[PDB]
RNA sequence: GGAGGGGAGUGAAAGAGUACCUGAAACCGUGCGCUUACAAUCCGUCAGAGCCCUCGACGUGUCGUGGGGUGAUGGCGUGCCU
RNA sequence: UCAAACUCCGUGAUAGCUGGUUCUCCCCGAAAUGCAUUUAGGUGCAGCGUCGCAUGUUUCUUGCCGGAGGUAGAGCUACUGG
RNA sequence: GGGGAUAAGCUCCGUGCGUCGAGAGGGAAACAGCCCAGAUCGCCGGCUAAGGCCCCUAAGCGUGUGCUAAGUGGAAAAGGAU
RNA sequence: UUGUGCGCCGAUAAUGUAGCGGGGCUCAAGCACACCGCCGAAGCCGCGGCAGCCAACGUGUUGGCUGGGUAGGGGAGCGUCCUGCAUCCGGUGAAGCCGCCGAGUGAUCGAGUGGUGGAGGGUGUGGGAGUGAGAAUGCAGGCAUGAGUAGCGAUUAGGCAAGU
């Protein structure tokens, strides 16, 4: 039985070419170049899914730092005071409060300042 | 008024009538569940003490169990010949918050 | 999800910083922070939601050590032997605003967004500016105690 | 010298778009009554019946 | 001028016209949408404004467990094989 | 076309050499050392992987105990040499 | 440790030494072999390692006690130096 | 004078600052010694899915460990064609092709759908392979790039009027 290769190959070629819509130049037209770019794209996506959590945490920390310095307190002392006070709001919702409900953020800053020690540089 | 509820290792800011995607819970659609709270913001005063947060809970109704977006994984290392294809679809539940 | 600014969300204000007897690096860092918008809780690295900064009295600025006659500003024309150097002294006495401009511009990102942010910085060697119509808010370089 | 690399489509098209023809300007004229368009360079010749109008 | 084509007919079909079953890709056009002339780009990926299209709900535009196209802008990123 | 023409045939000559060898996922996972070699860019056996079978902690780590060294250090009218 | 001029990013051996090879991630500006740490997949959760916290760039123009004038910090010897 | 902690000359090559990564810093953002925070990875924890080995009880659940990987070893599968047998679909439209909308852990799938098309296909369970290409300065056909670019083949030379 002589077997022609067309159907089996066309299947995966169509899959790869469809996945490469929107690419520039050869990378969206030719199957080989599109396949190379697909390897790179999936590697990039895998790496970026891991890095995205850190990126968003960095953005939240930036916003919380801005809103805390607006209340005359630094981010690190505010985090220490919030941990001491036992409140368990994470940085995502802390930034959400900072942007959407400034009064709530000010109240949390007040409780964090209350929970802080009297001399932060003491050998405690 | 709104609260920050914890479920599945994560926290979400919800108000009454909010619909939020959440990690899978062992509950049938149309049922109701109660969730712990990490902060309550009612009007102006903010509830933050642990005991007061323990005295309150947020009740929500399970709308459905859905699936996350399809994720395609193709691990690759050049000049090696190593490839590893893998897919993943996370399971999720959709909760509508009934009240706080 | 996380908040994202929309078309009309960004609102800008005008600050004026008096550079009289202020350390160059200190003022430059403060002005870069103001221009980038880092002081706003709605900050987003994608967006230039910063503020307009005016710097007056740029010629009165303070430079410590002997950097006045030992630090050089360099530029190459592209032709052979096209390297030109001026110390901070003659640069201040000829183009007073250039020292502050260079220092501030060196402290913000070197992307296209940094090029856009540069447009919101005005420095003046005199004690006054032509931007009174915007009613700038005086700004003081303070340090939050921790 | 020989081309080291194959041109991308963008560069080829951007250079190729410069190979074009300009439209000659035409002015009206009355020959044997009927109006018709003619280049201004040939206006006098048309008025003298020296240019063939189809 | 022909070649060729447009009507008209034949045909079940002319998206069967003796360049003729089916008619893929590379390659070459035309039209529409988005974008692009201060910008250093292994050309993708992750966030993402704006614009356009579409499915639901309530009014007259405004959200949603939405979906698609393009993407200014920011972060990361040294082609495949041997 | 010439340090032994060309054509066909032996013939699918022979190359310890160079290149190539096409779908997927799951579990484990090296070596670049020893000996010999007309041997050194090859190969045989051993060392290290995997699978099956048999055997059970026999492997490993720490404490204690029993052993042999002639290195570091030191020493030298204790020898031999400078 | 040997050879070489104890010169080499030289060469040859020993090492229940490490890593790379065959190892992604974080740090060292970039950086196979250095430091932290071994990636089953997803999350817009938290705590840390190395390394860091003026701005680029996440987090301290942190606190207290002293020193430095050399931009030393941010490359180098014999030697010289109220 | 003695030892000391920091400092100074020594110091010194040829594209361009170029021996802090840059701006800049002694009003330290430098160094030493104490102290207090925070940032920071695919490490650890939290929540959810999967798999291998083993254990317990069962007649497949739960639990504990483990799951980077080249050469390589073992295991289980996707898709292609031809066929025995059994079934089902098809001019009321098969295959092939182009889309839409979806699906699976992967190869891939769609007895889901729309267009084109015009005669054969699917499924189950066995049997057999000319059974899967991205690369061999691989082969054949078609077509790009250079590019509407080079050249249009001597050293004599063509012009005008009329015609067709």
């Amino acid at each position: 039985a002589r077997v022609k290769r067309a159907l089996n190959a066309q299947k995966k070629r169509r899959t790869v070419l469809k996945a490469s819509k929107g690419y520039r130049g050869q990378r969206s037209r030719l199957y080989r170049k599109a396949k190379e770019q697909q390897l790179h794209s999936l590697t990039y996506a895998y790496r970026d899914r891991r890095a995205r959590k850190g990126e968003f945490r960095k953005l939240w920390i930036s916003r919380i730092n801005a809103a805390a310095r607006a209340n005359d307190i630094t981010y690190n002392r505010l985090i220490q005071g919030l941990k001491a006070a036992g409140v368990e709001v994470d940085r995502k919702n802390l930034a959400e409060l900072a942007v959407s409900d400034p009064a709530a953020f000010t109240a949390l800053v007040d409780v964090a300042r209350a929970a802080l020690p009297e001399d932060v540089n003491a050998p405690s | 008024t709104y609260a920050i509820v914890k479920t599945g290792g994560k926290q979400y800011k919800v108000a009454a009538g909010d619909v939020v995607k959440v990690e899978k819970l062992d509950s049938e659609p149309g049922a109701s569940v109660s969730l712990p709270v990490a902060l309550v913001v009612d009007g102006a005063n903010v509830t933050s003490k642990a005991d007061d947060l323990a005295k309150v809970a947020v009740t929500a109704e399970v709308l459905e169990h859905t699936k996350g977006p399809k994720i395609r994984i193709h691990k690759f290392k050049n000049k090696t010949g190593y490839h590893k294809r893998q897919g993943h679809r996370q399971q999720l539940t959709v909760l509508k918050v009934t009240g706080i | 999800p996380t908040y994202t600014p929309k078309a009309g969300d960004t609102t800008r204000s005008w600050y004026v910083i008096d550079a009289s007897d202020v350390v160059l690096g200190r003022l430059a860092s403060a002005a870069a922070t103001l221009l980038r918008g880092k002081h706003k809780p709605t900050f987003t690295p994608n967006v230039d939601g910063g503020d307009f900064v005016i710097v007056i009295n740029a010629d009165k600025i303070a430079v410590s050590g002997d950097k006045l006659t030992k630090k050089f500003a360099y530029r190459h024309s592209g032709y052979p032997g096209g390297l030109r150097k001026r110390t901070i002294g003659e640069l201040l006495e000829k183009h007073p605003t250039r020292v502050v401009e260079n220092a501030i511009i060196g402290m913000l990102p070197h992307n296209k967004l940094g090029r856009q942010i540069q447009k919101k910085l005005k420095v003046y060697a005199g004690p006054d500016h032509p931007h009174a119509a915007q009613q700038p808010i005086p700004f003081e370089i303070k340090q939050v105690a921790q | 010298a020989v081309p080291k690399r194959r041109m991308s489509r963008a560069n080829t098209r951007s250079r190729r778009a410069q190979w074009k023809a300009e439209a000659p300007g035409l002015v009206t004229v009355s020959v044997a009554g009927q109006q018709r368009k003619v280049p201004r360079r040939l206006l006098k010749a048309a008025r003298l019946g020296l240019v063939d109008l189809d």
